[PDB]
């Protein structure tokens, strides 16, 4: 992901491997809600989808 | 200023009827109606009125000698048979920033058989695809539209 | 009434009529300084003390009928009581605010007006954009900018009189009554405040801070324009950076470019010339920079460059002791130094007649990349020191202070010929062609010129002579710091001769400036430029010879019409027009005058179609061979550095338009003019009662009737003669001009006739 | 007197004039529909469907 | 040289009856032309 302070007009990237545990309060409601429903999936940085 | 005083000023202490040219430009008109101009003026050949703030050309007299007849950066819109018939030898038109919805609102200039050339800018009818073709069988008698001839060639004097 | 019964109370006293029959009022701001209270030393222990009172705040006796005695809550607004010294009573801040809250109310609609400065910096402020910060090491170099931006750049007595003019119209003192350029800004101010209630006293200050100048000397890192120093606490720090653009408007002028240009081509067409000194002066006496005479604006703009300084030299004023070489101001600051000549063989077998300076003298050199300083021996470089942005400044900074130098060292290390010549195929002086060869080429130099190590230490490091940096070894006495170096503190302007060449020579013998150093490059004039000088188009070319033509037809237009009226031909054969017909081919002139002149008989013999524009337009055309013709012409050839160039009849053309709803006149874009009319009935009576053109006849006088107020002067018939009030305080008896002329051109005849006796 | 090219099908019968209506023919330059929210919203779904 | 320097076609529909330019016509070559005072008709 992308994120951007347009107050300090500066820019940065995360990685999917630390999106198991960060906080939601960057994201807006959609997906916040997303990774919500997606949270007990993460392994290792990799969703499980049978 | 207003008109009367415009024409007063323009016409030099002199009567109305050894003039060839007048240049209404910058003036207002009450009611947006045309004033002043009367039947006296029978040898005017060169007129221009510019930001004169008229609705309509509806008390335009009858200048047979009319020629080179300018409507420019105004809000003129209606009906044109007025000027189809008060004025039928006019030669040179223009009327570039007019408000003018469309074709069937400038089809009576077709009567004026002596048009030259006629001007359109910045207005809505220019905005119809086709618009040059579609005038000029409006108006065959025409020769140069918006200063170019059917071929998109410039039109010297 | 009040004002004239309070004089007859102080007049009744002997001593308040002493003092008032015997100073006079040029002496009068001298009494104003006799003032026998007492300053209060710290201000802000007063005003604490001042606030806990019940009545600190002194209003006017007025207040009484509009603010009652008390308010709702009974608390008491205004006092029964008077100030030491006058009669202004006390009241509270309440009274304030109550006014505030319950006054009557008025629309502010000149306040916007009245302070644009402000309201600018508001605006500016609004529209700006901002970027990251940065932190890291700052160097901010010390040098003199800008404060208000705005402002008309005009001279202190200039925004005097104009707000003299503005807002006190019945009061202007003589010089504006004998004055003849009502300026356009005067009149639009005039309008703008037509009805201003605001305090008359701060529309004139408010006036004087918008129109005037201002610069101060401060430490800067980044941009210098006006508006870029203004918010110089928000955008430079001491570790930090802030990126932020001011949204308003720039307001860039390009006259100094003009100057430049101007002052460049005097002197290089008076150099050949037989009496530079005299040519120079009635050249610059005579012309005119954007409607303005150059003699002003060479006396306001503090303009720094060889022609220029050399202007002022023959025209007699201060310049400083100083030189620009190689593109950087330099300035001696210790030791002195003897010039001698000398003759010098270079490594090209090429002899060079030199001056050198023996002594051991030290300078301080500040270019537009770089800042260096250099301690020179008699013919040794001791010690040199650069600080630049870039290499090529470092370079460039370092070839100039070596070329400076002269030493002998150099002198063997030269290879190639040094042969350049300026683009006017005048031979160079020696040093300069050296400059010129270094540039192109130092390699073999720095390769034969010194090698030699040196201690390291913080703040400074050494250079390789392939130009990188280097702490174990450098070259003989060069030098590079990693900050900043300040440049020169202040300047020294001194008296100095200059001789019938353009040399400048400083009282010791030695020269100081020569034409030779001048920059032979060549640029364009953003404002037209005129002149009524001699044969001096050599630069001009066609494209603003054109607009020079049609300038000076204009400027003469009431002559060239009268002899238009009544003798044509004289008028044809005037000389000035030789360089248009230069321009119109060889093969056709005689056509085109033939047509011009036929058309002018035409015009003439019909009457009630005066048509100034079309004279105008055609006029030059008709200075050749009236060769007859007979095909009606409608566009005639002008030759504009080989392109033919048509001019039209009958309507504007490129390269002549004239707009009459301006009713203004420009040749090829370029600037020209404007035409002297209003009304369709060829009078200019129509103004806005422009009160200028007046003439006094001495002392009051009783006969002509009782004094008038300058407003009401407007009345007055064509040559009639009365008696207005001017200054402060002084009837004269004034009468209007008969005589459309000015003072502008007295002494001129008997100038010319007096130098012709000396000489 | 506007031009209008779907008025064409009021006499061309559409499957004839089918071609007008693939605008681009091409790959387009923007990519879009890969990244990470994307396969957020595939995962949640796969596991909605199957509730 | 003498005559008006070289023109271009289209402006040439400015020039009076009679008049004489320099219009280059084409490729690197100059060619003067004189505007012809009659008119020729066609059916």
């Amino acid at each position: 992901y992308m994120f951007e302070s347009k107050s300090m007009k500066l820019r940065t990237q995360v990685p999917a491997e630390m999106l198991a545990n960060i906080d939601l309060k960057y994201f807006n409601k959609s997906t916040r809600e997303k990774i919500e429903k997606i949270r007990p999936l993460l392994i290792d940085g990799t969703a499980s989808l049978s | 200023m207003e008109m009367g005083r415009r024409i007063h000023l323009e016409l030099r202490n002199r009567t109305p009827s050894d003039v060839k040219e007048l240049v209404l430009d910058n003036s207002r008109s009450n009611e947006g109606k045309l004033e002043g101009l009367t039947d006296e003026f029978e040898e005017l050949e060169f007129l221009s009125t510019i930001n004169v703030g008229l609705t309509s050309i509806a008390n335009l007299p009858k200048l047979n000698k009319l020629k080179k007849l300018e409507l420019s950066d105004n809000r003129v819109s209606g009906g044109l048979e007025v000027l189809a018939e008060k004025c039928p030898n006019l030669t040179h038109l223009n009327l570039s920033g007019n408000k003018i919805k469309d074709l069937s609102t400038i089809e009576p200039l077709k009567k004026l058989e002596n048009l030259k050339s006629l001007d359109l800018f910045n207005c809505e009818v220019t905005n119809l695809n086709d618009y040059r073709e579609n005038v000029f069988k409006l108006l065959p008698q025409l020769t140069y539209l918006d200063g170019y001839d059917r071929d998109d060639k410039e039109a010297p004097d | 009434m009040e004002r004239i019964k309070e004089l007859r109370d102080l007049m009744s006293q002997s001593r308040t009529r002493e003092i008032l029959t015997k100073t006079t009022v040029d002496h009068m701001a001298i009494i104003k300084k006799y003032t026998s209270g007492r300053q209060e030393k710290n201000p802000a222990l007063r005003m604490k003390w001042m606030m806990a009172m019940k009545y600190p705040i002194t209003a006017d006796k007025r207040i009484m009928e509009m603010i009652p005695e008390r308010n709702e809550q009974r608390q008491t607004l205004w006092s029964k009581t008077n100030d030491a010294g006058s009669d202004r009573v006390m009241v509270s801040p309440l009274a304030v605010t109550w006014w505030n809250r319950n006054g009557p109310t008025t629309s502010t609609v000149h306040y916007p007006k009245v302070y644009k400065t402000y309201f600018e910096k508001v605006e500016r402020l609004k529209h700006g954009t901002f970027g990251p910060v940065h932190f890291r090491n700052q160097v901010k170099i010390r040098r003199r900018v800008d404060i208000n931006p705005g402002h008309a750049d005009l001279s202190a007595k200039e925004a005097q009189d104009v707000i003299m003019e503005v807002v006190f119209p019945n009061e202007v003192g003589a010089r504006i009554l004998t004055s003849e350029s009502q300026l356009t800004i005067t009149k639009e101010k005039k309008k703008e405040l037509q009805d201003c209630k605001i305090a008359p006293l701060m529309v004139a200050y408010m006036l004087e801070r918008e129109l005037v100048r201002k610069t101060r000397f401060l430490p800067v890192a980044g941009g210098t324009s006006s508006v870029y120093i203004e918010v110089l606490h928000l955008t430079q720090g001491t570790c930090w950076e802030q990126m932020y653009t001011p949204g308003g408007e720039v307001r860039n002028d390009d006259v100094d470019q003009s100057l430049i240009i101007a002052a460049r081509n005097i002197v290089r067409r008076a150099t050949v010339s037989a009496d530079p000194l005299a040519s120079l002066l009635e050249m610059c006496h005579s012309t005119q920079i954007g409607g303005v005479r150059m003699v002003d604006i060479l006396r306001q703009n503090p303009t720094e460059e060889q022609a220029v300084d050399i202007c002022k030299a023959a025209m007699g004023l201060r310049i400083s002791s100083s030189f620009s070489f190689g593109g950087f101001t330099f300035k001696r600051t210790s030791g002195s130094s003897v010039k001698r000549e000398e003759e010098v063989l270079t490594g090209n077998l090429q002899t060079l007649k030199i001056r050198v300076h023996e002594g051991y003298e030290e300078f301080t050199m500040v270019g537009r990349r770089a800042t260096a300083i250099l301690r020179k021996a008699t013919r040794r470089l001791i010690q040199l020191i650069v600080s630049g942005k870039d290499e090529q400044s470092i370079a460039e900074a370092i070839i100039v202070a070596m070329v400076f130098s002269q030493e002998d060292c150099m002198i063997k290390a030269v290879r190639g010929d040094l042969n350049f010549v300026n683009r006017a195929n005048q031979r160079l002086n020696p040093m300069h062609q050296l400059l010129r060869h270094f540039q192109k080429d130092a390699k073999v130099l720095f390769q034969n010129w010194g090698i030699e190590p040196i201690d390291n230490v913080m703040g400074m490091i050494g250079i390789l002579p392939d130009m990188t940096p280097s702490t174990e070894m450098s070259l003989r006495g060069v030098r590079v710091s990693k900050m900043g170096v300040d440049e020169y503190s202040s300047t020294e302007r001194v008296v100095v001769s200059i001789d019938r060449f353009l040399r400048v020579r400083d009282q010791r013998g030695n020269v100081l400036l020569s034409p030779e150093e001048v920059s032979e490059t060549q640029g364009t004039e953003k404002l037209t430029i005129t002149y009524s000088s001699s044969m001096m188009w050599e630069i001009n070319g066609p494209e603003s010879v054109l607009v020079n033509t049609y300038q000076w037809i204009i400027r003469n237009w009431e002559n060239v019409k009268i002899q238009w009226s009544q003798d044509p031909t004289m008028l044809y054969n005037k000389m000035e027009f030789e360089p248009f017909q230069s321009l119109v081919p060889k093969a056709a002139r005689g056509q085109y005058s033939g047509f011009v002149r036929v058309l002018f008989q035409q015009m003439r013999d019909v009457l009630g179609t005066f048509d100034t524009v079309q004279i105008i337009k055609l006029l030059p055309f008709a200075a050749a061979p009236p060769e007859q013709s007979r095909m009606q012409f409608s566009s005639l050839t002008v030759n504009v550095r080989g392109s033919g160039m048509r001019i039209v009849v009958r309507g504007n053309s490129p390269v002549f338009n004239y707009n009459k709803a301006t009713k203004r006149l420009t040749v090829l874009g370029k600037d020209a003019g404007a035409l002297m009319e209003d009304p369709d009935e060829g009078t200019a009576g129509v103004e806005s009662a422009v009160l200028r053109g007046f003439l006094i006849l001495g002392k009051e006088n009783k006969r002509y009737g009782p004094a008038l107020s300058i407003n009401e002067l407007s009345n007055l018939a064509k040559g009639e003669k009365a008696n207005v009030l001017i200054g402060q305080g002084d009837v004269v008896l004034v009468m209007k001009r008969k005589r459309d002329s000015s003072i502008l051109t007295d002494s001129q005849t008997a100038t010319k006739r007096i130098r012709m006796a000396i000489n | 007197m506007d031009v209008n090219p779907t008025l064409l099908f009021l006499k061309v019968p559409v499957q004839n004039a089918i071609s007008t209506t693939f605008p681009y023919t091409g790959d387009p330059p923007y990519s879009h529909g890969t990244g990470t929210g994307y396969t957020m919203d595939t995962v949640n779904r796969t596991h909605k469907y199957s509730e």
